[PDB]
C-alpha cells in the first residue's frame, strides 16, 4: 500500500538571545542509508525578520515554508504592509498546520525572530499545530542529543554555586552572539559523531534589528 | 510490551586520568508508575564494576549470576577477575541465551590491578563488546547520554573534575527521559580507592 | 431557482415590496400590547362579519412561542405562522445550546432577523 | 451509565438509574442523574456510549417540548416511544449510529394508565410491567418475575426495587454509587430524596 | 493508491563546467524481473532542459504528455516564447514539483522518481530531483533508484563539492556517466546495455545521443571461478 | 536458465552466471554446474543455500560410495538427491538438473523440480523460478546430435532465456560429458547476444 | 562496509570502524577484521554478535584441527565449517562474511551469506556500504594487481562506503595476507574523519552538582 | 495531571506543565491554563494541538457571545459550546480531556469536565490527565468544602506534587489559580524542583525518597 | 484478585487484601483470604491470573514449611523474599508463566525489624516501607508519599490503611468487597477481626 | 495467447480460442479478436469482462470519430484504448494488442499492457497472465513477410504457446487486415499440435 510519509531527516537548533536570535540547521538530506544531497538548506528567510525551518518529511516541510512566505505576502496586501510580528506569525503556522490535523505535516517547525519589544524570540510546533515561545529548542534526528546540553549550558541546568552545598542555583543570564554560535557548532559537531543522518555542513541563520546575517561551518562527510 | 523500557534507568561510564567513573540512576516503574527510588543498577565484584539497565527482573538475575561465576573465579584463579576477562565473561554469558535473550544493556568500569590501565566496556542484549576509550551509555536516555557525553567529555580529566563531567551529563539526560531519575550515584574509582556519591535531583 | 430581486429601491429611495408589506398590516385585524408594574396584557380584535365560526379549534390570535414569551400579530394570517414556527424551534435550540430560556429582546432580534432577511433575498417577498 | 431499571405498577412508573459516571480506571462522578423529562408525565432513562446518550436524550426533550408548544397538548407515552423508536432505527443505518439504550415511563392522563417502554439502541421498543438494559436485566428480570404482581401499590414497587438494588450490590462486579428514583404518576414526576 | 506493473530503473546525471549531462538506459521491467526494451526516458522540453523519469512507464507517459501540453502551452499569445518567456528548467522543474505534492496529498501517486537537467537563461547550471512523494533536492550529482547506491559514488569522486564544478571538463564528465551506466549494466537486473545520453551545454546547446551501447567489459575473468568452494574442476 | 541435453558422445550441462538478491545482481559470473562426481553433474535453481547444503551432502554420499560399491550410476544419484528435496521439502526451496555420462549408459538427464519427484528425460530446461518447460522446442532438439550441434542448440537457448529474464544473464557456462573426460566451455555476452 | 580484493601473490581484506544501533553511532572505532587463524582473517556484516561469535567458535574448532592434523590450517576448512553452521540456523545467525587467507593450496577469498550460501570471486563486497564499494571495485578492478594496488583498490572501495553510506563512517582497517609471509593486520590503516577542536571546554567549577550523601566503597577483602 | 475543585473560598485551579512525545519529556514550561476571560479558566489534558486550538477557538466564540448579547457567558454556556463542537468530531481521533472553571452571579463558581468522547460533567472535584489518580489519593483525603483559601492553595499544589512525583508523564512545574467573584487571581509557577525539597522539609512526608 | 496492600511501620508489617473474587459478570464469593502464612513471623498476599495465584502460594508455603522442619529454622523475610522471586524469574521463561503478583510481609527476628518486599510475576523484587500491584497503587502511593512516617505505630498505620482503602472504595469502579487486614510483629501473625 | 504481427501487405491479428474458471474451460471455441473498426481489430487479454467493457466503448468512441472526422488512425485506436485503460487503471485488468490497416501507414501494432501505458511495435506477443514478451524469436521475424511466411511464424510462435500453457488452447484464430480486405483463417488442434 502507497505511504505517502517519507522522513528525509537532518536536525534543527533555535536559541534566543537578549536583543538577537539564531536558527540553526544541517545541511544533509538522506533516505534510508544514501545521502539525497550534502547541501540543499531547510532553514530561510521569510521576510519581515522571521526565520522558519519545517524539519522531518521534506516535501511538508517545503509545502508549509512555501504556504508561510504565501501567508506573510498577503498579510502586506491585506493589512496595508503591516510588519508581521513574531507572535503573529507564530499563531498563524497552528492554524496552517491544524488546518492539515487529519492529514498532517510530518515536521517540527521552529521560527526565530526579534518580538515587539526587540528582544530575541523563539517559537516551536509540534505537526499538528500546538505551540510554545522558548529561549532554547533543538529539532529533528538529533533532537535527543543536543537538547540535555542546552538546558545545561545555556539554561545552567543542575549547576550549583560551588560552596553554597547545593542551596544557590548558578544564575540565568543572557548569552553574546559569539558565546551562542559556539554552543551551536559545538552541538552539531557532537551530533555529527553519534548520529548517521547529521553532517555534511552547518547554515546558522543569525536575526537581529539590523538583518538576517548567514554563517556556515563544514560537517564530517561520513 | 516492549522489555528494555518497562522498568526504565540509565547508566554511563567515564575514563579519566588514572580513573574510571560509572553512574546509574535510581528510578524503577512500573511503564508510567514510580514504584523505587532506591533501585540500584551498579553492582561490583571485587574491583570491577558491572552496570545494568533494562528489564529489572534480568538486572537482579544477571547481578545474582555474575556474583555467582566471580566467587567461583576467585576461588578457583586464587585472584580477583579483572575487567577485560570480566567483559569476555558477559559477552559469553549474554550469548549462550541467543535466541532467548536477556533484555538488559550492560556496562563494565574498572581499572586493571596489574597494568593500572582505566578500561570500560558495554553491549548490546546478546553480547556484542562495545570497548571505547572515551564513554559507554546505557538504558531508556541512551540517546540522550551519548548527546552530553560527545559534548561535555574531554580527555584525561582529574577523579574531581570527572565527577562534575559524569554527574552533569546523567542528571540532564536523566529530566529529558520520563523513565529515568528519582536520585542518581556515581561511583569515582582509583586504583585502591573507590568514592560513592548519592547526588541531589528533582523527584519528578 | 427563482433567483429575481422583488424588493428593490426606486429613485426616490424607497423599497415598495416593504412599504407594500406594511399596507397588508394596517388591514389586518387591531393587536394591541400594555405592559404594567409587575404583569404585561395582549388584546386582540376579531372582526364579527363571520358568524358561525368555532372559537373551539380556530386560530388563535395570540401564539405561545415559549412558556415565557408570547407573540400576537397584523396582517397575513398565513404569514405569520411561519415566523411563529421559526420563533419556537429558535426558542427550543437556545434551551438546548445555552441551558437557558430566551430573553424577550433575544426572541425579538430573531423574528425580526428573519423579516430583514425576507427583504433582501432573491424570489421571496 | 450503567444501570436502568423500570417498574409499571397499579398507578404510577418508577425508574431507577445508577449515579456513577467511570472514565478509564476513575470514578469521576457519583451523584449523575441519567435521565430527561421528555414532558410532564413523561420520562426518559438512558445508557450506552459517553456523549451520545445525553446528545441523544437532550435532542428528543427539545422535539417533544417543541411539539408540546405547537399543538398546546402532550403527546402520550406511545406516541413518544414510536417517534424515539423511530430515531434510533434510522441511527444504526447511519454513518456513525447512536449508541443508547433508553427506558421510557409515562402516565397516560386519556387512559389513566401508567406505560413503561424498553427501547435499545437498535429501535428494537418493547411494552413491559418491568423492564432493563444491559447486564442489570441478567439479575433483576428473574428477581422480579417471581416478586412481581400486577396489582402492586408505589410503595409496594419501591419496596421490590429495593430488593432489586440490593442483589445488584451483591452480585455485581461495579461500584454504580447506588441509584435516583423517580416516579412518574397522574400528578407528574418526582423523585424520592432518599434511597 | 496504486501499485506500478512496468518500471524504468535509474536516472543519472552531473554538472559540469559548462553544463549537466544526463542518461538513463532503455528498458521498461515487468513483475518477476521479466524485461522489454525500447523505451526513451530522457524528454527534452525546449533546447535548453532534459527531463529523465524512472519508475511507472504509464505515469511517465502521463508527464511527457503534460510537458508537450506545457510547450504549447507557453507559446499561446506569446511573442518572445522562442527568447525571453521561453520554458526554463527551473519553471519544468517547479511545475513536475507541484504536480507530484499534491498528487501524493490526494493519495494517487505518479510512481516516478524525476531528474530536470538544464541550463538557465543566465548560463547558470539547472540540476534537481523530484519523487511521488513530492521531495525535492539539488547536488551537484543526481541518481534514482540503483544509480543512487552505485553511479552517485564514482559521480562524487569527480564532483565531491560545488566548487569541483569549474574544474570539470564534458569529457571527464561523459566518461564519468558513460562508466557509471557500465557499473549499472553489471550490478542491476533490471538495467539494460543500450541507453540514452544527452548533454546541455551554455555553449553548444543540447547534444542527445540514443541507441548508445556499453562497451569495454570485463568477463574474461570469468573463465578462472569454478564450484562455490572447494571444486577444482 | 538451466538446461541439460543428451547427444550422441554423452552430454552436456549449460546455465547462466547470474545471482540476485531482490533486483541486486550478489554475483554476475556464478558458477551453477556442480560435480556431485568425475562424471555426474548438477545445474542448481532455487535457493543458493540449499542447493548447495544438497550437493555437497549428495556429493559425501556418492564419495562413500564409490568407496564401498564402485562408480555410481547417474539414477543413483537422482535418487539420493530427491530422496533429500522430497523428505525436506517443507523446508526446502531447491531445483536440480542431473546429469552424468556411464559407459554403458551413456548420456543421461534427471530432473528434481520443487515438489521432489525425479524424472528421466532427452533433455531438460528451466527459466524464471525454477520452471521446467516440457515442450521447449521439440521439432529443434532431435536424438543423437552432434557436440557442436548440441553447444549451439543451448547457446541459442539460453540466450532467448537471457533476452526476456533478468534473473538470468552475466556469461553461458557448459560442461561437457563424454568417454573422453569432462570440458569446461565459457560463451561471453558479445557472443551470445548476437543470435 | 568490508571488501576482498586478491592480487598476484596473496589477498587483501578491507572494513570501516563504524557500528550502530538504528540512526545511532555506538562505536565510532570498533574492529570487524577478525583472525580465525593466522593467516586466515574475517570481515563481517550483520548482527554484530552473531559475526563475532561465528568467527570465534570456527576459529576454535579450527585451531584444534590445526593441532590434530599438525597442518596449517585451509581456508575451506573455514569456509566449510562456517557455511554449515550458518545453514543449520536458516539465517537466524545473522553474519554475512567475506573469508579470505593464504594456506598450503594457495591464496584464497569467499564471501558467506547468512543463510550458508558462499561464492568465489576475485573482488568481493558485504553490507550496508557494499554498493557503493562495488561500484569502485567494478571500475578499478584488473587482472595481475601488486600487493600496493591491490590495498589502494580495497581501501578506496571502503572509502566509497564510509562517504556515501549512512551505516559506514570513521576509519579503515586493513589486512594483508601474502603467500610465504606472516599475515600484516593494518588497524587504523586510515583516519580521514578526525573530530575537529571543540569551540568552548565544557570542564564544570567543582561543587556545581549538589551531593546529598558521600561514602567510602570497601573493595578489599 | 489536572485538577479543578470547589471550595467556600470560589475554585482552585491546579495543573503540571510537562509535555511528552513516547517516553521523550518534549517541554516542563507548557501553560495547561488558558486564561479565555478574566472569570473562565479552561485547563489541558490529552492532545497538547487539540486542547490549545479548541481552547482558544472557545475564548473567541466567548466574546463573541458577550458582544452579540452584552453579557459575559456562563460557564454552562462555553462549556456546552466547546462540547458540541467536539461532539462534531467524534470518531475523527481528537484526544482531549479539559475543565472550564469559572464564576458568574447566576450559577455561582462552576466546574464543568468536558472530554473528546462528548461527555460534560458538572462537579465539585475533578482530577484529568495520567497523573489523575495521584492527585485524586491526596484531594479526597484532605479535602473540606470549609477550607481556608491558603490551605486549599496549599492542597491543589500539593495534590498536583504528588502526581509529578509518581507520574513518570507529569512534572516540570506547578501553575497555580483561585477564582473568586471578582475573577481568577494567578498564585504563581512553582517548580517542582525546588518545590519537592521545600515540601518534604516542612511538611515531613515523602520518606520513601532517599534523604 | 484485585487489591493488595502492604505497610511497613516501626514495628510490624500491615498486608490489606481485597474479598471479592469475580468470575464473568458475577461476584461468586465476597470472603476471600488472599494470603498465605508462609512461616510464623512470614506472611505472603498475591493477586493474577485465576488459579496460578493459589497454586502458586500453596507452593511457596510448602517449600518454606519443608525448609523449616528440615533445619529446624525460620528463614529470613529476605531469604523467602529471594527464594520466591527466583521461582517467578524461572516462570516468566517457561512454557505456559505463573501470572501472580505477591507482596511479602515478614518480622526478622535477628534484626528486630519488620519487612515488606513487593514482586511482580517477571520476578521484579523491591523492598518498601509501603506498596501494591496492579492499580491499587495509583491512587494509594500518593496518600502514603503524603501520610506515611517512619516512626508509626500499628494504630498509626491502620488509619493510614483506612484513608487509603476510603480512597479506592470512593474512586474505583469495582466493588472489591472491603479488605482483610492481617499484621505481621514479634508475637506472629494476627488478623484484625473488625475493618 | 495473442499475438499481432505487421507484413508487406499489412498486418495479421492471432490468438487461441481458450476462456477459463480456475482450470474449468469456460468456452474453448471463444473468438478473442475483436473488430472495434473495418479495418481497426484488437486481441483481448486479462479480464474477459473488463476487455468487452472497453473494446465495446472504443468501438463506439471509433463509430463517432468516423461520423464527424473520417475513418481514424490505428494510433487513434491505440489512444482511446490507453486512455480508458490508464484513467480506469485501478479498477481494470486488460492487457490490448491493436492492430489496424490504413493505406498510407500500412499494417501498425500498438499493445496496452497492464500498467495502461501505450508501445508501438513490428510485432507483439502476449502469453500467459498477459505477459508480454520483449524479443521473442527476433532474427525469426523479419520486417516485410509475405503472407504465408507471416501466418507459419504466428501458427508456429501460438501453438509453442498453447504446448506449455494450459490458458491458452482450442483451435487458433487469425484475421488478415490488407487493402484487399478482411480474411478470417481457423486452424484446428490436429494442423498445429505436429509443429
Ligand atoms: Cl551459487
Ligand atoms: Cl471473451
Ligand atoms: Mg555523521
Ligand atoms: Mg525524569
Ligand atoms: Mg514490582
Amino acid at each position: 500500500q502507497f505511504n505517502p510519509y517519507g522522513d528525509n531527516g537532518g536536525t534543527i537548533l533555535g536559541i534566543a538571545g537578549e536583543d538577537f536570535a539564531v536558527l540553526a540547521g544541517d545541511t544533509r538530506n538522506i533516505t534510508d542509508y544514501s545521502i539525497n544531497s550534502r547541501y540543499e538548506p531547510k532553514v530561510f528567510d521569510c521576510g519581515d525578520n522571521i526565520v522558519m525551518s519545517a524539519n522531518g518529511f521534506a516535501a511538508d516541510g517545503d509545502a508549509l515554508v512555501k504556504r508561510f512566505k504565501n501567508s506573510v505576502k498577503w498579510y502586506h496586501f491585506d493589512h496595508n504592509d503591516k510588519k508581521l510580528s513574531i507572535n503573529s506569525a507564530a499563531r498563524n503556522i497552528q492554524h496552517l498546520l491544524y488546518g492539515k490535523r487529519f492529514f498532517p505535516y510530518y515536521v517540527h517547525t521552529i521560527i526565530a525572530g526579534l518580538d515587539e519589544d526587540g528582544k530575541g524570540a523563539v517559537y516551536s510546533f509540534d505537526p499538528v499545530g500546538s505551540y510554545e515561545r522558548e529561549q532554547c529548542r533543538a529539532g529533528g534526528a538529533a533532537a535527543s542529543l543536543i537538547m540535555p546540553f542546552l538546558d545545561n549550558q545555556v539554561n545552567f541546568k543542575n549547576q550549583y554555586e560551588p560552596g553554597t552545598n547545593g542551596k544557590v542555583k548558578k544564575p540565568l543570564k543572557y548569552l553574546s552572539v559569539e558565546e551562542v554560535i559556539k554552543l551551536v557548532r559545538d552541538s552539531f559537531t557532537s551530533a555529527t559523531e553519534r548520529h548517521i543522518q547529521v553532517g555534511d555542513g552547518l547554515e546558522i541563520l543569525i536575526v537581529t534589528k539590523d538583518g538576517v546575517r548567514k554563517e556556515f561551518y563544514e560537517l564530517k562527510r561520513d | 510490551s516492549d522489555p528494555s523500557s518497562i522498568n526504565g534507568g540509565i547508566v554511563v561510564a567515564m575514563t579519566g586520568k588514572d580513573c574510571v567513573a560509572i553512574a546509574c540512576d535510581l528510578r524503577l516503574g512500573s511503564q508510567s508508575l514510580g514504584v523505587s527510588n532506591k533501585f540500584e543498577k551498579i553492582f561490583h565484584y571485587g574491583h570491577v564494576f558491572l552496570g545494568i539497565t533494562g528489564l529489572a527482573t534480568d538486572v537482579t538475575t544477571l547481578n545474582e549470576m555474575f556474583r555467582y561465576k566471580t566467587n567461583l573465579y576467585k576461588l578457583k584463579e586464587e585472584r580477583a577477575i579483572e575487567p577485560e576477562t570480566f567483559t569476555q565473561l558477559v559477552s559469553s554469558s549474554l550469548y549462550e541465551r541467543r535466541f532467548g535473550p536477556y533484555f538488559v544493556g550492560p556496562v563494565v568500569a574498572g581499572i586493571n590491578s596489574k597494568s593500572g590501565k582505566p578500561f570500560i566496556a558495554g553491549f548490546d542484549l546478546i553480547g556484542c563488546i562495545d570497548e571505547a576509550k572515551d564513554f559507554i551509555v546505557s538504558g531508556t536516555a541512551s540517546d540522550q547520554l551519548f548527546g552530553m557525553c560527545e559534548s561535555l567529555y574531554e580527555p584525561n580529566l582529574e577523579p574531581e573534575d570527572l565527577f562534575e563531567t559524569i554527574s552533569q551529563a546523567l542528571l540532564n539526560a536523566a529530566d529529558r527521559d520520563a523513565l529515568s531519575g528519582w536520585g542518581a550515584v556515581v561511583y569515582i574509582i582509583k586504583k585502591d580507592e573507590v568514592v560513592k556519591r548519592y547526588l541531589k535531583m528533582r523527584q519528578d | 431557482g427563482y433567483d429575481r430581486a422583488l424588493s428593490i429601491f426606486s429613485p426616490d429611495g424607497h423599497i415598495f415590496q416593504v412599504e407594500y408589506a406594511l399596507e397588508a398590516v394596517k388591514r389586518g385585524t387591531c393587536a394591541v400590547g400594555v405592559k404594567g408594574k409587575n404583569c404585561v396584557v395582549l388584546g386582540c380584535e376579531r372582526r364579527s362579519t363571520l358568524k358561525l365560526q368555532d372559537t373551539r379549534i380556530t386560530p388563535s390570535k395570540v401564539s405561545k412561542i415559549d412558556s415565557h414569551v408570547v407573540l400576537s400579530f397584523s396582517g397575513l394570517n398565513a404569514d405569520s405562522r411561519i415566523l411563529i414556527e421559526k420563533a419556537r424551534v429558535e426558542a427550543q435550540s437556545h434551551r438546548l445550546t445555552l441551558e437557558d430560556p430566551v430573553t424577550v429582546e433575544y426572541l425579538t432580534r430573531y423574528v425580526a432577523g428573519v423579516q430583514q432577511r425576507y427583504t433582501q433575498s432573491g424570489g421571496v417577498r | 451509565m450503567d444501570i436502568i431499571l423500570g417498574i409499571r405498577v397499579q398507578d404510577s412508573v418508577i425508574l431507577a438509574s445508577s449515579k456513577a459516571v467511570t472514565r478509564g480506571i476513575s470514578v469521576l462522578k457519583d451523584s449523575d442523574d441519567k435521565t430527561r423529562q421528555l414532558s410532564p408525565h413523561t420520562l426518559m432513562s438512558f445508557a450506552g456510549e459517553a456523549g451520545d446518550t445525553v446528545q441523544f436524550a437532550e435532542y428528543i426533550q427539545a422535539n417533544i417540548q417543541l411539539y408540546s408548544i405547537r399543538e398546546d397538548y402532550e403527546l402520550s407515552p406511545q406516541a413518544v416511544s414510536s417517534f424515539v423508536r423511530q430515531e434510533l432505527a434510522k441511527s444504526i443505518r447511519s454513518r456513525r449510529p447512536y449508541q443508547v439504550n433508553v427506558l421510557i415511563g409515562g402516565y397516560d392522563k386519556k387512559k389513566n394508565k401508567p406505560e413503561l417502554y424498553q427501547i435499545d439502541y437498535l429501535g428494537t421498543k418493547v411494552e413491559l410491567p418491568y423492564g432493563a438494559h444491559g447486564y442489570s436485566g441478567f439479575y433483576t428480570f428473574s428477581l422480579l418475575d417471581h416478586h412481581y404482581r400486577p396489582d402492586m401499590t408505589t410503595e409496594e414497587g419501591l419496596d421490590l426495587l429495593k430488593l432489586c438494588v440490593q442483589e445488584l450490590e451483591k452480585r455485581m462486579p461495579m461500584d454504580f454509587k447506588g441509584v435516583i428514583v423517580k416516579i412518574v404518576d397522574k400528578d407528574g414526576i418526582r423523585q424520592v430524596d432518599d434511597f | 493508491t496504486q501499485q506500478p506493473i512496468v518500471t524504468g530503473t535509474s536516472v543519472i546525471s552531473m554538472k559540469y563546467d559548462n553544463g549537466v549531462i544526463i542518461a538513463a538506459d532503455n528498458l521498461g521491467s515487468y513483475g518477476s524481473l521479466l524485461r522489454f526494451n525500447g523505451v526513451e526516458r530522457l524528454i527534452p522540453v525546449g533546447d535548453n532542459t532534459v527531463v529523465g523519469i524512472s519508475g511507472d512507464i504509464s505515469d511517465m507517459q502521463h508527464i511527457e504528455r503534460l510537458l508537450k501540453d506545457l510547450v504549447t502551452e507557453n507559446a499561446y499569445d506569446n511573442p518572445l516564447a522562442d527568447a525571453e518567456e521561453a520554458l526554463e528548467p527551473s519553471y519544468i522543474f517547479e511545475y513536475l514539483a507541484t504536480v507530484m505534492y499534491q498528487r501524493r496529498s490526494k493519495m494517487n501517486p505518479l510512481w516516478n522518481a524525476i531528474i530536470v537537467a538544464g541550463v538557465q537563461s543566465n548560463g547558470d547550471q539547472f540540476l534537481r530531483y523530484v519523487n511521488l512523494l513530492g521531495v525535492t533536492y539539488s547536488s551537484p550529482t543526481l541518481a534514482t533508484g540503483f544509480g543512487a547506491h552505485m553511479a552517485n559514488p564514482l559521480l562524487r569522486k569527480v564532483v565531491d563539492r560545488e566548487s569541483d564544478i569549474p574544474k570539470t571538463t564534458v569529457q571527464v564528465a561523459e566518461e564519468a556517466i558513460v562508466n557509471a551506466m557500465r557499473v549499472l549494466y553489471y550490478r542491476d537486473a533490471r538495467s539494460s546495455r543500450n541507453f540514452s545520453l544527452a548533454i546541455i551545454d551554455k555553449n553548444t546547446g543540447l547534444t542527445f545521443k540514443k541507441n548508445l551501447q556499453v562497451e569495454n567489459m570485463k568477463w574474461d575473468f570469468a573463465k578462472d571461478i569454478k564450484g562455490y568452494g572447494t571444486q577444482k574442476i | 536458465s538451466i538446461m541439460a541435453v543428451t547427444f550422441k558422445d554423452g552430454v552436456i550441462l549449460g546455465a547462466d552466471s547470474r545471482t540476485t538478491t531482490g533486483a541486486y545482481i550478489a554475483n554476475r559470473v556464478t558458477d551453477k554446474l556442480t560435480r556431485v562426481h568425475d562424471k555426474i553433474w548438477c545445474c542448481r535453481s532455487g535457493s543458493a543455500a540449499d542447493t548447495q547444503a544438497i550437493a555437497d551432502i549428495v556429493q559425501y554420499h556418492l564419495e562413500l560410495y564409490t568407496s564401498q560399491y564402485g562408480t555410481p550410476s547417474t539414477e543413483t544419484a537422482a535418487s539420493v538427491f530427491k530422496e533429500l528435496c522430497y523428505e525436506n521439502k517443507d523446508n526446502l526451496t531447491a531445483g536440480i538438473i542431473v546429469a552424468g555420462y556411464d559407459d554403458k549408459n551413456k548420456g543421461e538427464v534427471y530432473t528434481i523440480p520443487l515438489g521432489g519427484s525425479v524424472h528421466k528425460l532427452p533433455y531438460a530446461i528451466a527459466v524464471s523460478g525454477s520452471t521446467f518447460i516440457y515442450g521447449y522446442c521439440d521439432k529443434n532438439f532431435r536424438e543423437n546430435m552432434s557436440k557442436e550441434e548440441t553447444v549451439d542448440f543451448i547457446k541459442h537457448s539460453l540466450s532467448q532465456a537471457i533476452k526476456w529474464d533478468g534473473s538470468s544473464g552475466g556469461v553461458i557456462r557448459m560442461v561437457v560429458l563424454t568417454a573422453a573426460g569432462v570440458e569446461r566451455l565459457i560463451f561471453y555476452p558479445d557472443e551470445y547476444e548476437q543470435l | 562496509t568490508i571488501v576482498g580484493v586478491k592480487f598476484n601473490n596473496g589477498v587483501v581484506i578491507a572494513a570501516d570502524t563504524r557500528s550502530t544501533q538504528g540512526p545511532i553511532v555506538a562505536d565510532k572505532n570498533c574492529a570487524k577484521l577478525h583472525r580465525i587463524s593466522p593467516k586466515i582473517w574475517c570481515a563481517g556484516a550483520g548482527t554484530a554478535a552473531d559475526t563475532e561469535a561465528v568467527t570465534q567458535l570456527i576459529g576454535s574448532n579450527i585451531e584444534l584441527h590445526s593441532l590434530y592434523t599438525s597442518r596449517e590450517p585451509r581456508v575451506v576448512s573455514a569456509l566449510q565449517m562456517l557455511k554449515q553452521h550458518l545453514f543449520k540456523y536458516q539465517g537466524h545467525i545473522g553474519a554475512y562474511l567475506i573469508v579470505a587467507g593464504v594456506d598450503p593450496t594457495g591464496s584464497h577469498l569467499f564471501s558467506i551469506h547468512a543463510h550458508g550460501s558462499t561464492d568465489v570471486g576475485y573482488y568481493l563486497s558485504l553490507g550496508s556500504g557494499s554498493l557503493a564499494a562495488m561500484a569502485v571495485l567494478e571500475s578499478h578492478w584488473k587482472q595481475d594487481l601488486t600487493k600496493e594496488e591491490a590495498i589502494k583498490l580495497a581501501s578506496d572501495a571502503i572509502q566509497a562506503g564510509i562517504w556515501n553510506d549512512l551505516g559506514s563512517g570513521s576509519n579503515v582497517d586493513v589486512c594483508v595476507m601474502e603467500i610465504g609471509k606472516d599475515a600484516e593486520y593494518l588497524r587504523n590503516y586510515l583516519t580521514p574523519n578526525v573530530r575537529e577542536e571543540k569551540q568552548k571546554s565544557y570542564k564544570f567549577p567543582r561543587g556545581t552538582t549538589a551531593v546529598l550523601k558521600e561514602s567510602i566503597v570497601n573493595i578489599c577483602d | 495531571t489536572t485538577l479543578a475543585f470547589r471550595f467556600q473560598g470560589g475554585i482552585i485551579v491546579a495543573v503540571d506543565s510537562r509535555a511528552t512525545a513516547g517516553n521523550w519529556v518534549a517541554s516542563q514550561t507548557v501553560k495547561k491554563v488558558i486564561e479565555i476571560n478574566p472569570f473562565l479558566l479552561g485547563t489541558m489534558a490529552g492532545g497538547a494541538a487539540d486542547c490549545q486550538f479548541w481552547e482558544t477557538w472557545l475564548g473567541s466564540q466567548c466574546r463573541l457571545h458577550e458582544l452579540r448579547e452584552k453579557e459575559r457567558i456562563s460557564v454552562a454556556a462555553a462549556s456546552k459550546i466547546l462540547s458540541n463542537l467536539v461532539y462534531q468530531y467524534k470518531g475523527a481521533g481528537l484526544s482531549m480531556g479539559t475543565m472550564i472553571c469559572g464564576y458568574t452571579r447566576k450559577e455561582g463558581p462552576t466546574i464543568y469536565y468536558v472530554d473528546s468522547d462528548g461527555t460534560r460533567l458538572k462537579g465539585d472535584i475533578f482530577c484529568v490527565g495520567s497523573g489523575q489518580t495521584f492527585a485524586y489519593g491526596v484531594l479526597d483525603s484532605n479535602y473540606k468544602w470549609d477550607l481556608s483559601v491558603e490551605d486549599a492553595l496549599y492542597l491543589g499544589k500539593r495534590s498536583i506534587l504528588a502526581a509529578a512525583h509518581r507520574d513518570a508523564y507529569s512534572g516540570g512545574s506547578v501553575n497555580l489559580y483561585h477564582v473568586t467573584e471578582d475573577g481568577w487571581i494567578y498564585h504563581g509557577n512553582h517548580d517542582v524542583g525546588e518545590l519537592f525539597w521545600k515540601v518534604k522539609e516542612e511538611e515531613g512526608s515523602f520518606n520513601n525518597v532517599i534523604g
